[PDB]
RNA sequence: AAAAUUAGCUC
């Protein structure tokens, strides 16, 4: 899921590839349909 | 000569066209309003309704110019209209200007929302933790289920359909892939054991398969060349020759070292027989504590280095017990209090035994309007003998409708009905409201999550207990 | 996946009635009056034939030999 | 005790009884310091040695 | 792919069901989907304050 | 720590407040260290040999 | 092999969803027809300016 | 100081289900037989599956638990046999058990439906409803499957499972008219009479009655098909009188060892 | 995984009593009957019947816990009529009253039958 | 004018005593009714 | 006498498989055969 | 029989029958007087119940209350009023409170096991529920609620027009924008109060949300008056809605509508169901409710 | 009797 180097792994982003939640047809349907935006996890702002 | 994701945008204020063409620009389909009039007229519906017999499709009504799509940064330029007859007739003069209609209003919901009946009927926060919850829910996830060997699959026994079932959820496939069953769940507190956000089932109902689904848990393990000396092989590690051993049943499998279909397992038992030369150490794997399973199916293949590659899956019947899990499609979610006997669940005027009881205390906080009238359309349609429609924004659903139908069953209007005291036999001064609805299982068990320690092993850095079940 | 035997809530037999509701349903009868030909009178029995879906065809489409 | 210990009422002793299912219980009106609600909640249980 | 436009008789004789919607790749015999992020427009002009 | 047990919780009003419905698995697993004295030295016995 | 309840279940269910379309044309043009009066209390709609 | 007299009174008997009245009784005994119909009647039923081949495509566990729901008919032998658990023998013997084996291959190309016909049955008249309509669907099979097993019966109540439930619904209701006001409606015209009103349309409940005592139970008991009705509401009579002279013969033991 | 079987609610355990009479010191002439492997079905009907009887001035049952299969039934009498022989009597009229019931209802259906 | 603050708004009524001053004038507010004192100001709220 | 028969995957054919030996069915020749069920007492309750 | 089955969950019950409230026509107990017998020792005070009318103190009848409110306890014995949170739950004073103060805490425990299990043996000849006849009006308070809210409408309307040709003087200390939304907000504002006022008034004392809001266990009259009368404004950042295009929240609305319903008034309830926009509008704020939980868990 | 890391879910 590192979308990049290998010996650079830590510089790029995480979790761009997941595991397919198959665990309901429901599940995997929203899962291939899903957005996440890049800001940083947990961040003080409110607006986006 | 433009493919119909391009997007022209005129901005009136400052004289500007941007046209946008890259990829990404998110956008939807509308329908195109000229003057005050649709250019889809009853020929395109009627071309459209014989498709699948000749060929007529979407790209037909794309070309005859009737939709279009508009993304985002040119919405915002579109005096867009809800629903064509209402919002066009003729009224005080509001903008008698729209240039677009949307399809359906109920098309904004998105996969896990859409499942939702009334959704407008509900609190958002609830809407939301309902959509959470969904992708949480047991059922049949895929038909193929008996050759995929992946890793934490559960399967529902009788995984009905909803008696109220959304238009849009015919396209999400869910009625031939549901994730729950229809319960008929009596909202009251009968003893005490489901008032803080807890529930109370029916014995019998579990007893005759009522959400009886099935665990499996998949195995992964190969052989492989660890050294020039080191290298693994499966087989059954005997009591004399190897040196590093565990204190459990090895007999229990076969020669060949893989655990046979269809034999009892329980917590910390050889599965596979894997052996590493130094003479030998048991270097196997075991099955988890507190797993308790079956054997379903034994594969064995060669990986792409050639060694020998095996998978072991182990199906565990889960029987509905207090602890675990529940929730509607409206966000009520509860844990299985207790469960009862027939003989001491309440009854109807008929042997209609509620199967769940909620908390009614659940309702006025969380404002949830919308699971009571999911149980009143369940009843009438239950009745009738037809499935009940649900979508979001229709303005031919009302509850004053839905009561006048339910009364010419010998139903009170409002869908309640006189129980009587399970125990003593005596009526319940409360009319208790009683009726089917859809309830799901989530996969959050009881056994799962259940622990306990004494003096258990202990860490190598800092001699500590370890972490995790 | 495959109709039960019996009524969750009531528990009257309803697992050898898929059969006959379906060939009622063919025939001419629409659900409504189907249930009741059948003899479910009680709204707690008629979900399970509404309500149930028929998976074991699509489980019986991968046969495992021929 | 409750995973979040918020205040003092917030780890209390209890008299222990067995029960067959598999899962604590505790008498409502003690849902209110921990701030539990019985919808899938976690409460740790620690036992003295001496 | 190879189940580009099949029937869903030759799904089902390959261990496949029809509905599975697709679109995710199949790495060392695991799932893997690709999250769609987003991003700030290129060649357009913000000014913010 | 060790002696520690984590489970689900459910509502039981016939417990009172100063109770806790712990489940038998749990209780089997964890032990409390009990000193031999002639008044219960037949009760440990008896339970050794159980 | 699909000949008997896997061909007959195809069948029922064509005209099944056959019946319901043609049931919702003629519940909407029962619809139209009883224009008389619509006095309903749980039901509003928005009316701007 | 003593009991009473209680009335009956059958309105409608079938082959299917008896709707009775019972009248001059107290409400603790109506809902106390009520009780009894559906959870203390013995029945046979499958309690031990045996499974030697099955490819079907269901669990194996799901074989056992629909074969254990299927009803059989127990007229006349629940009464003779005894519980499994108090048999003085090793082994499900026939007397104390009734065996029962399947097996069925599909080998035509149509699919199969294994029904409860196939339960090919030792006793004679220990059979699932198939006599006099089809027959409970267990499991489809298609070409190369096969299913071969063998389980015993056993006699149980409901009580301990389900399986061994006789009724499919019991209609109990009292005092139709809410004479008594054991219940109060908040709007009494809005709800509709109840089959066995005898109040007339205008009406909507009858008037309060403070010297009032619950007679008249209604009883609509309706067997599953395992037993007739009529002798569902028999066992559930003889197994309460039985269970009150055990406790009575228990107490006076008591009483006399003290 | 720790559900008690099915057998546990009716059959007894080796060495437990199956009624047991507790004498109470609250009041004069009071017992607490206790009844193990039991429920509200054994235990409503004797409730009622003791009612019934005039010399009893109080009687109720309860079940300590749903998850428990044991009753206690509390009864109180005049102190010239000790609560055992009320609770014989009682169980005595009752089993007489089934018996009756249970043959006016086997002749009222073999009149149904064709009569 | 212009640089004053506009007084908070309230249903007055003399139905509340106020403990702070003994005076009935106050004001209300539905949201639990908060009571303001009007000439003492008492602060309480009634649920 | 027991040499660990298999199922082939999809000729779903018999086969006779050794230790040392590679994993292959006698025909056409696939990668994938799961195993044949036990001989044990297999018994379920109804329950 | 159902007094002496209750009594027997009492586990400090010394064993002797009360003297029923009602000796003839028929020996019948009260509420009251059974208890009673749950309240521990001699304990003695005062309290007032959820809906006491203020203006009965100082009227007559001032110690015999038409309501039956005026909690009075003496020597352990509950004498008048109507036990409810302001009695039993978590305040100052409390009825538990005073146990506790009182008597010593084994005595509270068990007045707590006691209370718990008599009222849940007696809920079973109770019973309680909740269903749509609790949330159903008298059709005729669905008439004021739409005179009230047409009433409001019009008001704002009229608002805007005379901002529009600038009649609507800044208010002191605030700028012109400021104080029409300001009057826009306080006109919505007391229409919703005056629906939901409205909608109380018409319920019936059999309702159950009365029943589960007067007794404080779970709920609110702003509850009850969201689920009938009317939802209302849907702020967002102490705000009403924002323009999230130019100059108008969704494209449906047209650009400078500063209209109720194209900010976010929720003119609908939660029995008749939501138009889409104002679906929209309740999705944001319940979308700003969760993000300030997590935040205020965070830090 | 075994590592480093990331992600999802839950009160
Ligand atoms: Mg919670
Ligand atoms: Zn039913
Ligand atoms: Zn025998
Ligand atoms: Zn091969």
């Amino acid at each position: 899921g590192n979308w990049g180097d290998q010996k650079k792994a830590h510089q790029a982003r995480a979790g761009v590839s997941q595991v397919l939640n198959r665990l309901t047809f429901a599940s995997t349907l929203s899962h291939l349909r899903r957005l996440n935006s890049p800001i940083g996890r947990d961040g003080k702002l409110a607006k986006p | 000569i433009i493919v119909s994701e391009v997007s022209m945008i005129r901005d009136i204020r400052e004289r500007e066209i941007r046209i946008y063409t890259d990829a990404g620009r998110i956008c939807r389909p509308l329908l195109i309003v000229e003057k005050q009039k649709l250019l889809l007229k009853k020929r395109h519906i009627d071309q459209l309704k014989e498709r699948e017999y000749n060929n007529y499709s979407w790209q037909d009504l794309v070309a005859s110019g009737v939709v279009e799509y508009i993304d985002t940064l040119e919405e915002e330029t579109v005096m867009l209209a809800m629903t064509p007859d209402d919002l066009q007739e003729k009224e005080v003069a509001y903008c008698s200007t729209y240039t677009h209609c949307e399809i359906h209003p109920s098309m904004i919901l998105g996969v896990c929302a859409s499942i939702i009946p009334f959704p407008d009927h509900n609190q958002s926060p609830r809407n939301t933790y309902q959509s959470a919850m969904g992708k949480q829910a047991m059922g049949v996830y895929i038909t193929n289920f008996h050759v995929r060997m992946d890793t934490l699959a559960h399967v529902l026994y009788y995984p009905q359909k909803p008696l109220v079932t959304t238009r849009s959820m015919e396209y999400l496939r869910f009625r031939e892939l549901p994730a729950g069953i229809n319960s008929i769940v009596a909202i009251a507190s009968y003893t005490g054991y489901n008032q803080e956000d807890s529930v109370i089932m029916n014995r019998s109902a579990v007893d005759r398969g009522f959400f009886r689904s099935v665990f499996y848990r998949s195995y992964k393990e190969q052989e492989s060349k660890k050294g020039f000396d080191q290298e693994e092989v499966f087989e059954k590690p005997t009591r004399e020759t190897c040196q590093g051993m565990r204190h459990a049943i090895y007999d229990k499998l076969d020669d060949d070292g893989l655990i046979a279909p269809g034999v009892r397992v329980s917590g910390d038992d050889v599965i596979i027989g894997k052996t590493v030369t130094l003479t030998k150490r048991d270097c196997s794997t075991f099955l988890r504590t507190s797993e308790t399973g079956i054997v379903d199916q034994v594969m064995v293949t060669l990986n792409q280095e050639g060694y020998k590659f095996c998978k072991i899956r182990v199906r565990s019947v889960r029987i509905p017990q207090i602890g675990d899990k529940f929730a509607s499609r409206h966000g009520q979610k509860g844990t299985c209090g207790i469960q009862y006997r027939q003989e001491d669940m309440p009854f109807t005027c008929e042997g209609i035994t509620p199967d769940i009881i909620i908390n009614p205390h659940a309702i006025p906080s969380r404002m949830t309007i919308g699971h009571l009238i999911e149980c009143l359309q369940g009843k009438v349609s239950a009745n009738k003998g037809e499935i009940g429609d649900a979508t979001p924004f229709n303005d031919a659903v009302n509850v004053q409708k839905i009561s006048n139908l339910l009364s010419d069953y010998g139903y009170h209007l409002r869908g309640n009905e006189v129980l009587y005291n399970g125990f003593t036999g005596r009526k319940i001064t409360s009319q208790i409201f009683i009726g089917p609805t859809y309830y799901q299982r989530l996969k959050h068990m009881v056994d799962d999550k259940i622990h306990s320690r004494a003096r258990g092993p202990i860490q190598i850095l800092n001699r500590q207990p370890m972490e995790g079940r | 996946m495959i109709i039960p035997v019996r009524c969750f809530t009531c528990g009257k037999i309803v697992g050898n009635k898929w059969e006959a509701y379906l060939g009622l349903l063919q025939a001419e009868y629409t659900e409504g009056d189907a249930l009741d030909a059948l003899g479910l009178k009680r709204y707690c029995c008629r979900r399970m034939l509404l309500a149930h879906v028929d998976l074991i065809e699509k489980l019986l489409n991968y046969a495992p030999l021929e | 005790n409750r995973q979040p210990t918020l205040h003092k009422m917030s780890m209390m002793g209890h008299r222990v009884r067995i029960l067959p299912w598999s899962t604590f219980r505790l008498n409502l009106s003690v849902t209110t310091p921990y701030n539990a609600d019985f919808d899938g909640d976690e409460m740790n249980l620690h036992l003295p040695q001496s | 792919c190879l189940l580009n436009g099949l029937t869903d008789r030759d799904l089902c004789e390959l261990n496949e069901c029809p509905l599975d919607p697709g679109g995710y790749f199949i790495i060392n015999g695991s799932e893997k989907v690709l999250i769609a992020q987003e991003k700030m427009a290129t060649n357009t002009v913000y000014v913010f304050a | 720590v060790d002696f520690s047990a984590r489970t689900v919780i459910t509502p039981d009003p016939n417990l009172s407040i100063d109770q806790v419905g712990v489940p038998r698995s749990i209780a089997a697993n964890m032990t409390f260290a009990e000193i031999v004295t002639p008044f219960n030295i037949d009760r440990l016995q008896e339970l050794v040999r159980r | 092999q699909r000949t008997k309840n896997i061909s007959a279940i195809s069948y029922i269910n064509q005209r099944n969803r056959e019946w319901n379309i043609v049931e919702s044309e003629k519940a909407l043009v029962a619809e139209s027809h009883n224009m008389k009066n619509q006095q309903m209390d749980p039901f509003t709609r928005r009316q701007c300016k | 100081p003593y009991a009473n007299q209680p009335t009956v009174r059958i309105t409608e008997l079938t082959d299917e289900n008896v709707k009775f009245i019972i009248e001059n009784t107290d409400l603790a005994v109506a809902n106390s037989i009520r009780r009894v119909f559906i959870a203390e009647v013995p029945i046979i039923a499958i309690d031990w599956v045996q499974i030697d081949a099955n490819s079907s495509v269901l669990h194996d566990e799901f074989i056992a638990h629909r074969l254990g729901l299927i009803p059989l008919t127990s007229d006349d032998i629940v009464d003779k046999l005894q519980y499994s658990r108090d048999c003085t023998c090793e082994e499900f013997c026939p007397e104390c058990s009734v065996e029962f084996t399947l097996d069925v291959r599909c080998n035509e190309d149509q699919t199969r439906h294994v029904t409860s016909r196939d339960l090919i049955s030792n006793s004679p008249r220990v059979i699932p409803v198939t006599s006099r309509q089809d027959d409970i669907l267990i499991v489809k099979l298609r070409k190369g499957q096969e299913l071969r097993l063998r389980a015993y019966a056993k006699k149980g109540f409901g009580k301990e499972h389900a399986k061994w439930n006789p009724t499919a619904g019991v209609a109990f209701e009292y005092d139709p008219d809410n004479a008594l006001r054991h219940t109060v409606y908040p709007k009494p015209e809005e709800w509709p009479k109840s089959e066995y009103s005898e109040l007339d349309e205008d009406e909507s409940q009858a008037p309060y009655d403070p010297n009032g005592k619950p007679e008249r139970f209604y009883y609509n008991v309706e067997s599953c098909g395992s037993l007739r009705p009529e002798t569902i509401v028999l066992s559930a009579l003889s197994g309460l009188k039985k269970k009150l002279s055990d406790l009575q013969t228990q107490l006076s033991h008591e009483i006399q060892s003290d | 995984m720790n559900a008690p079987p099915a057998f546990e609610s009716f059959l007894l355990f080796e060495g437990e009593k199956k009624i047991t009479i507790n004498k109470d010191t609250k009041v004069p002439n009071a017992c607490l009957f206790t009844i193990n492997k039991e429920d509200h079905t054994l235990g409503n009907i004797i409730k009622s019947q003791l009612l019934k009887d005039p010399q009893v001035l109080f009687a109720g049952y309860k079940v300590p816990h749903p998850l428990e299969h044991k009753i206690i039934i509390r009864v109180q009498t005049t102190p010239d009529y000790s609560p055992q022989e009320a609770f014989t009597n009682a169980i005595t009229d009752l089993i007489s009253e089934l018996s009756l019931l249970e043959e006016r209802f086997r002749v009222a259906i073999k009149d149904k039958q064709e009569g | 004018r212009e640089h004053q603050m506009a007084k908070t708004g309230g249903t007055q009524t003399d139905l509340f005593t106020c403990g702070k001053c003994k005076k009935k004038n106050c004001t209300y507010t539905q949201v639990t009714t908060f009571v303001v004192c009007n000439e003492c100001g008492n602060r309480w709220k009634f649920c | 006498q027991q040499p660990m028969i298999y199922i082939c995957g999809e000729c779903h054919t018999e086969n006779e498989i050794k230790s040392r030996d590679p994993i292959r069915c006698r025909e056409c020749g696939y990668r994938i055969m799961y195993k044949k069920r036990t001989k044990r007492l297999v018994v379920f309750d109804a329950r | 029989g159902e007094v002496m089955n209750l009594l027997m969950f009492l586990s400090t019950w010394d064993g002797k029958v009360p003297q029923p409230a009602i000796l003839k026509p028929r020996p019948l107990w009260t509420g009251k007087q059974i208890f009673s017998l749950i309240i521990p020792g001699h304990i003695n005070c005062i309290r007032t119940h959820s809906t006491h009318p203020d203006d009965e103190d100082s009227g007559p009848y001032k110690h015999i209350s038409p309501g039956d409110t005026k909690v009075v306890v003496e020597n352990g014995e509950l004498i008048m009023g109507i036990l409810c949170k302001k009695s039993l739950g978590t305040s100052a004073g409390s009825l538990v409170h005073i146990s506790y103060l009182e008597m010593g805490h084994d005595i509270t425990r068990l007045f707590y096991s006691n209370i718990q299990t008599v009222i849940n043996n007696w809920l079973l000849i109770e019973g309680h529920t909740i269903g749509i006849g609790d949330s159903i009006a008298d059709s005729k308070t669905y008439q004021d609620i739409q005179n009230t809210i047409k009433k409001a409408k019009q008001d704002v309307i009229e608002v805007i027009e005379k901002a529009h040709n600038n009649e609507l003087e800044p208010t002191p200390g605030n700028t012109l924008r400021q104080t029409f939304e300001n009057q826009v907000n306080r006109i919505l504002n007391d229409a919703r109060d005056k629906t939901g006022s409205s909608a109380q008034k018409s319920l019936s004392e059999y309702n159950n949300f009365k029943s589960m809001v007067v007794s404080g266990a779970k709920g609110s009259k702003i509850n009850i008056s969201q689920v009938i009368a009317v939802v209302g404004q849907q702020n967002v950042e102490g705000k009403r809605i924002p323009f999230g295009f130019k100059h108008r929240t969704l494209p449906h609305f047209i650009k400078d509508d500063y209209g109720p319903e194209s900010r976010g008034f929720v003119e609908n309830s939660y029995l008749a169901g939501l138009t889409p926009t104002e679906f929209f509008f309740h999705a944001m704020g319940g979308r700003e409710g969760l993000i300030d939980t997590a935040v205020k868990t965070a830090e």
